[PDB]
């Protein structure tokens, strides 16, 4: 299917088409039309530089040892991802989604640190 | 000075888990990465498991690999090894060593220094 | 463990080196040895980190080396209280850390 | 040599001057500059996405995961990469590109959640 | 701390924040001027990223590599440079040589990927 | 409720080979991984192979990693395993069954949930 | 393998138990031990799964632990019905996926 | 035609250590793949070490894995060899051998095809 | 080492085939096999490379078939020429690259 194909469908339908959505992201006139270009290529910038400090450069899906809270959400692992929509999953997190980003930015960077101290160990 | 103390051991009979503390002062404490060190009454020494100075990494002799398990506690100055089953062999004095392993921005130590007093455990 | 005497012998007035051979796939290929002196009631001590530095308060009667797939260990004139078995060790890997070697009594007469 | 330095030469001596051309991608007037400037940047975007979507992210050479299918090309390994230039291998293969793209960003999918499935995997 | 926290602290502190900095490096004539100014921020920082990816360090900010560090470069030892110095003075004192150090990072990682193709060529 | 049938050859030679088939019905086969084991005529079970869901990974003991290799079509919900060059040692009731391992995305099985009819093999 | 006892017996009414011990790799690091019942010539069936966990369909009769490095599954009542070999299947992370040990006799009076 | 000069020879200590070279020629050294192969005096033939085109890769025998070490000069055209330790059982002809891997513009060759006159390592 | 028959004889004029023995790691993983003949105290030469394919400049005599984890060099009528001991060999394991062969003395008679 296409862009933004498997929005309405199920978790797992939608986790494996992450490609489709990931290319298709990316006088006066003129003017909007650059800044409009730039805004969505700053955007783009972001994503890739956030998930350049989190490990996860280059891999559309990435694991991460930050581990999971019950506080963040009471559910069973089928009802997530073979039940409930993207949509309402980005709406339920919505609330904690900077401590995930906080938690995960930190766990990479004290990977990072181990990974350099192990690369030396000899 | 630099002075560590040691804190448990003992009679353990095989199978009940037992924890070593040591404590480590005169020092800056979070700079080092510690080591143990078992010293049979009778054989000579072996090094057991080596620990990075922030508490992450651990590395164990092959032989007691599954059964060790070392830790840090930076907040307050204490080293608790802490293992299980502890076999027949598990019968000898244990050393809290400093050193053996450098966070690789200093200078490579390699070795372990300012040992401790060391604690005795046995197994009936 | 590395093959070291078990027992040397050295009279005051002389000069008595310890040896220590390993396997050249841990001692020959890092330049990472360390030598300790145990007195039998107290715990050991460093009197050569290194093949040759030595740390600070350690007189300079110690003298530490490394040749092929041995470490030596000379100790100058001796004296009485220099008596306490001796211990090398030395990186062996990233898989296996650290083997000590046996102990050495050395005897003053 | 320099840049486009080896353009005519042999397959292989190109292969290690990749570095030079790869580093070389970056009112009446200022409108212009502006628009040849972002649109340059909007071009090396898409290749670094189109890389990252393929695994090699970062490397400048990288290797698949798709059997080459000899219908695109059937010339062996010393013709090609000791007696051709860049220029007639780019236009020999050039209907087949985006079959070839197609599979690659496909192969990668396919490896990617097997690779996941092994850090599930206790 | 935040933007710029360990400007002057020693190396090990400030390199253990590093993640502040490397997001704080993204964000009618008016208009044009924002244009640009944004333009060259995107495009210094893309020229970085590359630089850092033709080593094959993208993806991480603690990179390794296997140059040799040439003493000639400085002979400072660990402890100085990584214990009794800040960054500022330290940038200041490789000026003259990184350019040195960006070719050898180039040349050493060519022969890095290279001979990793050539270990997958094996069957 | 589900059916889960076999068949395959059950007289060979020493060095040649077969393939063993599994066919299964009354529920979704492409969600579910599978897994061969094997039983010896007097013996207990022992594990053979196991397969993911999607039919892309491949696990074996390591007796037989250059012997065996099985493969799964989704779409005709089926199984197979070709066994090549094999030793007496095979010599078992093949038993195939669901589950194993999940697919990193819904709940961890580590089990094996339905065990069909068998298939007896034995070599010359 | 694993070490399981070759048999057991016991009279209607009452309860038994079975044990199952392996490394302390298998048992000891993962909770995933599992028990199998296979009648005479017959299918095997899934009894436990998990360490407690019983499946649908399945009697409250049968029932699991784990202690350390051992597994225990405990029945109830004994109906006489469960004539049959009793197994136990143990996860043992990657590259040794399922293990099992000798087979166990459920003998009824 | 190709010819593979070998200087080589042998008189060493048993703990001693021996360097060998190899000089080619009669075509491009640069672009094949060398490696070195043994046979001792009535025993069949067993390979030794080698290198690729560039120098930068190279492998060993379980045997000697961390005692030789072979490595090439492009453009002098020469492949050497530095033994060290040694053990008696070395004592056997060497011969420089052309092939036994190429890189991935190449086809692949998994052979020798050119094999110099080496020399006899003689241990005392 | 590959195992195959110690010696083997022959006569002029007549062809022979000499067997070459492998596990399934050691052919059967990799369609690699190659056949060097050396002269008595001679460097030795290659004869073919893969299972079939021939060196320019080799005889179209001397050839070469694979079957399961076994191959064979086929040889045809023997020349006066065509004595020398010959050397199975193939590529098997990334880390064990290369494993070779006994000798085979073909004894012309
Ligand atoms: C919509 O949901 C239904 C079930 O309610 C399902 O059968 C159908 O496939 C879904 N469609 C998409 C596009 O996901
Ligand atoms: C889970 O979230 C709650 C609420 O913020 C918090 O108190 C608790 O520490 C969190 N636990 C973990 C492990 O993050
Ligand atoms: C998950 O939790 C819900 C909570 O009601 C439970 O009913 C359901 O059976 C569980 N589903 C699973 C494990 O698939
Ligand atoms: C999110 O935050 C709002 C505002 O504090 C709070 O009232 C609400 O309960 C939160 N929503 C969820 C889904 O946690
Ligand atoms: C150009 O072709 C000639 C042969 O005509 C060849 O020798 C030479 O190397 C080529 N030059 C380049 C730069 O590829
Ligand atoms: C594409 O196909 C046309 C028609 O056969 C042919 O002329 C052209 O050369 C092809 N180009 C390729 C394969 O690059
Ligand atoms: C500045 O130097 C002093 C040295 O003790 C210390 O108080 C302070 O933390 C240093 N910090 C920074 C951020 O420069
Ligand atoms: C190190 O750099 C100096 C100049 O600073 C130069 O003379 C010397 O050759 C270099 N040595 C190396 C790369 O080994
Ligand atoms: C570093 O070198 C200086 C001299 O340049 C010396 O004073 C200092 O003690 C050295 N430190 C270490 C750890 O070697």
């Amino acid at each position: 299917l296409g862009f933004l194909g498997a929005a309405g469908s199920t978790m797992g339908a939608a986790s494996m088409t992450l490609t489709v959505q990931a290319r298709n992201l990316l006088t006066v006139w003129g003017i909007k039309q650059l800044q409009a270009r730039v805004l969505a290529v700053e955007r783009y910038l972001r994503d890739q530089q956030l998930l350049g400090i989190w490990g996860c450069s280059g891999k559309l899906i990435c694991c991460t040892n930050v581990p999971w809270n019950s506080s963040w959400s009471n559910r069973n692992l089928s009802e997530i991802w073979d039940n409930m929509t993207w949509l309402q999953w980005d709406k339920e997190i919505s609330n904690y989604t900077q401590i995930i980003y906080g938690l995960l930015e930190e766990s990479q960077n004290q990977q990072e640190k181990n990974e350099q101290d192990l690369l030396a160990l000899d | 000075e630099v002075q560590l103390v040691e804190t448990g051991g003992g009679l353990v009979q095989p199978g009940g888990s037992l924890k070593l503390s040591c404590r480590a002062s005169g020092y800056t404490f979070s700079s080092f990465a510690m080591s143990w060190v078992r010293q049979a009454p009778g054989k000579g020494l072996e090094w057991v498991s080596l620990i990075n100075d922030r508490g992450g990494l651990t590395f164990y002799v092959d032989s007691v690999k599954g059964r060790f398990t070392i830790s840090r506690d930076n907040s307050k100055n204490t080293l608790s090894l802490q293992m299980h089953s502890l076999r027949d062999g598990d019968t000898a004095v244990y050393y809290c060593a400093t050193g053996g392993m450098s966070s690789a921005l200093q200078s490579s130590k390699y070795y372990f220094d300012f040992w401790g007093q060391g604690a005795l455990v046995t197994v009936s | 463990a590395l093959t070291q005497p078990p027992s040397v012998s050295g009279s005051p007035g002389q000069s008595v080196t310890i040896s220590c051979t390993g396997t050249s796939s841990d001692i020959g290929s890092y330049n990472y040895v360390s030598w300790y002196q145990q007195h039998p009631g107290k715990a050991p001590k460093l009197m050569i980190y290194d093949v040759t530095q030595r740390p600070s308060g350690v007189s300079d009667r110690f003298s530490g080396s490394k040749s092929g797939n041995t470490a030596s260990l000379t100790i100058s004139g001796l004296q009485a209280d220099d008596e306490a078995d001796y211990y090398c060790s030395a990186y062996a890997g990233r898989q296996t850390f650290y083997i000590f070697g046996g102990g050495t009594r050395l005897t003053v007469l």
